[PDB]
């Protein structure tokens, strides 16, 4: 899921 | 070196081997084993980036090679249209899916060898077919699972290749  | 083939255009990569060897090398070998073939860039965030190389149509996640060490540290910055390395909050648990910057994003660079310091490996860039990043950075998108900045239309790598 990152980078945010 | 690189080849990706999409159902929006070619996009042509050049790795920095020397710089980030193992990520470049990691990345090669998706490639070579025919891994990214089929994928989407399930991720598409304009004025951000857009990610690919772990999911199949329908948001279907495919198995993976064991994760990476982080080589951010090699003084090379998330800049617009360079190819890095998407991941899970560890820094070292990078393995298939990466991302293209659409947009100069110096707050992914690593700043500290710490949890939220270690920034995103950049390995490569795009050397042909910027336009085709630009175009899609802008296609709709909404959310699916748990999954948010999913493409309403599949935006697929139909394959990719090493020339």
């Amino acid at each position: 899921a990152f980078p945010f | 070196s690189i080849k990706l083939q999409t159902n929006h255009g070619t996009i042509t990569l050049k790795l920095f081997a020397d710089k980030a060897p193992e990520t470049a090398a990691n990345f090669e070998q998706y490639v070579k084993d025919g891994h990214y073939d089929g994928t989407i860039f399930h991720r598409v965030i304009d004025g951000f980036m857009i990610q690919g190389g772990g999911f199949e149509p329908g948001m279907k996640q495919k198995s993976t090679r064991a994760p990476i060490k982080n080589e951010a540290n090699n003084g090379l910055s998330n800049k617009k249209y360079t190819i890095a390395m998407a991941r899970t909050p560890d820094p070292h648990s990078a393995s298939a899916q990466f991302f293209i910057n659409v947009k100069d994003n110096a707050f992914l660079d690593h700043t500290a060898p710490t949890a939220h310091g270690w920034g995103y490996a950049v390995f490569g860039e795009v050397v042909e077919g910027t336009d085709v990043v630009d175009r899609i950075k802008s296609v709709a998108t909404g959310s699916r699972a748990g999954h948010g900045d999913v493409p309403v239309d599949d935006v697929i790598i139909e394959k990719a290749e090493i020339v």
